[PDB]
RNA sequence: GGAACUUUACCAGAUCCGGACAGGAUGAGAUUGACAGAUUGAGUGUUCUUUCUCGAUUCCCUGAAUGGUGGUGCAUGGCCGCUUAUGGUCGGUGGAGUGAUUUGUUUGGUUGAUUCCGUCAACGGACGAGAUCCAAGCUGCCCAGUAGAAUUCAGAAUUGCCCAUAGGAUAGCGCAUUCGGUCGAAUUCUUCUCUGCGGGAUUCCUUUGUAAUUGCACAAGGUGAAAUUUUGGGCAACAGCAGGUCUGUGAUGCUCCUCAAUGUUCUGGGCGACACGCGCACUACAAUGUCAGUGAGAACAAGAAAAACGAUCGAACCUACUUGAUCAAAAGAGUGGGGAAACCCCGGAAUCACAUAGACCCACUUGGGACCGAGGAUUGCAAUUAUUGGUCGCGCAACGAGGAAUGUCUCGUAGGCGCAGCUCAUCAAACUGUGCCGAUUACGUCCCU
């Protein structure tokens, strides 16, 4: 075995009493800014879904969410709902996605 | 009343030169026969380190052993059968007598 | 229950080693030269191959009974479910387990190690055979251990041809100083019966037939 | 008294101390598969006997 | 890499040498011929024979070839 | 598990040995040897008969061999004379190895 | 080499002789074994008190002998690993040197190849390479009551007008489909399956290709199931290493201990012990996701016992079905089947899929389960230092992609995903195989090793 030469059990005792804690963060990280995203519809941001969510040539969860700043729990809620009412039409639909577009006219 | 004819061996070239003398003397006794059915062979796998003492690359020794096996059946009787059955095989395959109902 | 038939045939390959192993030890001083069994449903004919057919049949069958009652004890056989014979090797030469207990008695008869293994080499070839070689290791020179190895004909190493075309056997020899280890291959001359040889051509020989 | 307590460990039969090979008595490294019992040492050299074969 | 060893190259010469006559332009036909004229453990080895024969053959064709000799 | 073998039981185990001239017994310390003796049948353990072995091996009345675990005992001549001075046996008797 | 006891080799203690045999002193009283009390960790005759039993097997002492997972692998055998995955190695006779030595075995092209062609003071050989062998893919004969299929009779089911709570895309335009419990019959057959010998592939065919200025070959395409060692393995020369193993063996020389033993058993503990450093794995850090449902769906394999025990079978082994169930899981029971192409089994694996109109919505969070608490069941002679499952809690334990460094890999491959065997009374983050989903990149080079 690799037995060091010149090595203690006093200098032994010390490199294992010393190696606690210290080296550590290899990354930098490089932490973000929180998320403020309602779980519910206020009067006023339940008035622009309504409004302004249609004529967008391009409806997603996520999109909504990034306008109305709210979850894409409830982003995707509205947009099922605007499709009962036919306010928008669904392009492309699956269990994890759905893609919605503005109707002509 | 049919009579089952189950050979097994170690040996491929053993194994069906007994099955081809069972199929030729009772060709020659007139009774009919269900084909020599070859059953699947079955292969003993042992997969041993080659040392003795666990040093150096660990290398390992693949072991099989195969098994060969046919039944043949006819319909005949007992005391013909048996005279079908009386005569030497060779070393390392045995038959079995079976009664089918 | 009957046993599966995967494990009918492990015992009988279990059987065969341990009755092998008997074998050997009980007849090194006979050129004991493998054993052979044919179970019937009426008795086993157990048949040993030996140079010295004398040396194990004893007076009046005195020894090869002494060895059935050694089987029946030991693998509980009924009286008369058992028989053994005893047949010669066709030819001595061409057996490597016969030459190489020919070669650890002369060792052990304080015999050179170098003219007892040149010894057994002409006799091998005499008998026709294609080469022979025989490796003898151990404390033959000293203190220091050196292994001497000695040829003659032709020899296959490589494939699985040397398998059926080759016929070898170890052995170790107790001396004074400590155990020697003597080993013997013996490469096997074809033969059309097959009786003594692999029966098939080399595979990398290729004849060509004579027109007629 | 003395006579029954000897060897009683061994009586009961069960664990490594039970097994062996069937070759030499070894109890390490045994090969139970399709019940064996031999050493994978001494498999190595009675393997041919046995009937196995080195292919692949 | 697809060279025909010695004993390839040794036994199909041998083979043109005595059955020329029967011997063709073509893999197949040769190959038959060589199947009964020959002794081999391997079906492999009179195939790489029977390839090098037919070679010999059309090389035969456009002049004498070193190693041959036909009476 | 005791090497104190009965003067019966050796006597048994000497019988069996000059009418079958081997014994062939399994090299373990517990477990139990068997052997018929003509009619019915008797028990010994292995450790009392591989006892009894030990003394004649170191008389030069037997040979040993050992295989798997198994032990092979056969009577030689100068044995065999042992056998019969011992179990008072007639002259002319002999094993069934012996025994044309 | 996944150690609860055993294993087990270590530690604290207690038994036995498994000191054969030979020579002496006792001796038909040599000895063996023991209930009760106490000695003790031991309702351990170990020893002791007290006697009974045994019987010539044994004790006493002198030599000796045996056993040992004792030493020494730098005394050895055998086996293995490595040099060393490449193309290497050696005689005979002849030539050349005073000789070690050299030639052969060389250069040129080619090839994975000392593979070939050519040249030639070398000519003839031998081994390794190649060939052989084993598995995959294509196919022939054989073949089935241990594999299946298609028809024909019957018996049952759907049956046409129907447009989802928003309901898109995606074949049908002489007889309409289903129904491995409808455990229904009859007939026919080998398309799938089983497999012992065969066939099949080799540079075979073609370039106004490279090369050729003979050749040996090569590159693209063709034929084809397969197109270059077909793919993947097994075997693998000669010289060695003071490589590993005296902990596989009744493989072993020398030496060590040998009756309060380094033998052998039994009890208990240890091999697991934690300021720390390192190798190899497992699980992660989440939305190309986690949960809760539903669908369709593999392959390799393993399954029970004796000269024992009960009345030649029957029980151990693996399972399926039912029950438990008039209410959790894990259990526990009963019945039947399977010696294994027959039962498991129509082998309902997990990745995967779902237009599931399901929950979560970027946060150390329904990510992540480390750590710990209480109940209960099972394996075992024994669960404390949790043996292993299952239930509810803890989750505020790090971890948000990892510095310098560094491993493996060319196509059904990497990566991912399970399953079986093996160790196994109980216990896989292991290995050995197996199949499933399945790529990026390169078709090179000698810069690094
Ligand atoms: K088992
Ligand atoms: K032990
Ligand atoms: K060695
Ligand atoms: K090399
Ligand atoms: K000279
Ligand atoms: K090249
Ligand atoms: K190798
Ligand atoms: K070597
Ligand atoms: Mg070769
Ligand atoms: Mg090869
Ligand atoms: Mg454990
Ligand atoms: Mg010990
Ligand atoms: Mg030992
Ligand atoms: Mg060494
Ligand atoms: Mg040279
Ligand atoms: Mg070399
Ligand atoms: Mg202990
Ligand atoms: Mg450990
Ligand atoms: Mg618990
Ligand atoms: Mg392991
Ligand atoms: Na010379
Ligand atoms: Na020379
Ligand atoms: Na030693
Ligand atoms: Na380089």
């Amino acid at each position: 075995p690799p037995k060091a030469g010149q090595t203690k059990k006093a200098k032994m005792e010390a490199a294992n009493k010393g190696a606690k804690k210290t080296t550590k963060k290899w990354s930098k990280g490089q932490s973000r800014e929180a998320l403020q995203n309602a779980v519910m519809f206020d009067k006023e941001t339940y008035d622009k879904l309504r409004s302004e969510v249609p004529k967008y040539k391009l409806i997603t969860p996520s999109i909504i969410s990034d306008r109305l700043k709210i979850a894409v729990s409830i982003a995707a809620a509205g947009l099922k709902q605007l499709c009962r009412e036919k306010l928008i039409r669904l392009v492309s639909c699956s269990s994890k996605t759905r893609v919605y577009t503005r109707i002509v006219q | 009343q049919t009579v089952r004819l189950t050979i097994t061996s170690r040996n491929a070239k053993a194994v069906e030169s007994v099955t081809s003398q069972l199929l030729t003397r009772a060709r020659d006794e007139k009774v009919t026969i269900h084909g020599p059915v070859r059953l699947p062979t079955r292969t003993l796998k042992i997969t041993t380190r080659k040392t003795p003492c666990g040093n150096g690359t660990n290398t390992w020794d693949t072991f099989e052993l195969k098994i060969y096996k046919r039944i043949i059946d006819l319909h005949a009787p007992t005391e013909q059968v048996k005279k079908i059955t009386s005569f030497t095989m060779e070393s390392g395959v045995d038959v079995s007598i079976t009664i089918l109902d | 229950g009957p046993l599966s038939k995967k494990r009918m045939i492990i015992r009988d390959g279990v059987f065969y080693a341990e009755l092998f192993e008997f074998l050997k030890r009980e007849l090194a001083e006979e050129g004991f030269s493998g054993v052979s069994y044919h179970v019937t449903t009426l008795r086993t004919e157990i048949v040993i191959k030996a140079t010295k057919t004398r040396e194990v049949l004893g007076v009046n069958g005195r020894r090869i009974r002494e060895l059935t009652a050694c089987i029946q004890q030991r693998f509980n056989y009924k009286e008369g479910k058992l028989q053994l014979y005893v047949e010669r090797v066709e030819v001595r030469g061409l057996s490597a387990m016969a030459q190489v207990e020919s070669l650890r008695f002369k060792l052990l008869s304080n015999l050179q190690v170098r003219r007892a293994a040149m010894g057994i080499i002409r006799y091998v070839m005499e008998s026709g055979a294609k080469g022979c070689e025989v490796t003898v290791g151990g404390k033959i020179k000293g203190q220091r251990a050196k292994s001497m190895t000695f040829r003659d004909g032709y020899m296959i190493k490589s494939g699985t041809a040397h398998k059926s075309f080759v016929d070898s056997a170890c052995r170790h020899c107790y001396m004074r100083a400590g155990c020697i280890g003597v080993k013997v291959k013996i490469m096997l001359p074809g033969d059309s019966t097959g009786r003594n040889g692999p029966s098939e051509p080399l595979p990398d020989v290729i004849t060509v037939i004579e027109p007629k | 008294g003395h006579l029954d307590q000897w060897r009683s460990r061994q009586k009961i039969g069960m664990g490594k101390g039970a097994r062996c090979c069937v070759i030499c008595s070894n109890q390490k490294a045994l090969i139970r598969k399709y019940e064996l019992n031999v050493c994978r040492q001494c498999f190595r050299e009675n393997a041919e006997h046995i009937g196995f074969t080195k292919l692949r | 890499g697809k060279i025909r060893t010695k004993t390839v190259k040794r036994a199909s010469r041998q083979v043109v040498e005595k059955y020329y006559s029967k011997l063709n332009f073509d893999f197949y036909q040769n190959k038959r011929v060589i199947m009964d004229v020959t002794i081999a453990e391997s079906k492999k080895l009179k195939n790489k024979i029977a390839g090098y024969t037919t070679h010999i053959m059309k090389r035969l064709a456009r002049g004498p070839v070193r190693g041959i000799s036909l009476k | 598990m005791s090497t104190y073998v009965p003067k019966p039981s050796r006597d048994n185990v000497y019988r069996f040995f000059f009418t079958e001239g081997v014994i062939a017994c399994k090299k373990d310390r517990m477990g139990t040897w068997t052997g018929t003796l003509g009619g019915n049948t008797f028990t010994v353990p292995c450790i009392q008969v591989m006892q009894l072995m030990r003394s004649l091996k170191s008389r030069n009345l037997i040979k040993e061999q050992y295989a798997w675990r198994h032990y092979y005992w056969t009577l030689n001549d100068e044995g065999i004379a042992y056998m019969r001075s011992y179990l008072h046996l007639a002259p002319s008797a002999m094993p069934n190895t012996q025994k044309p």
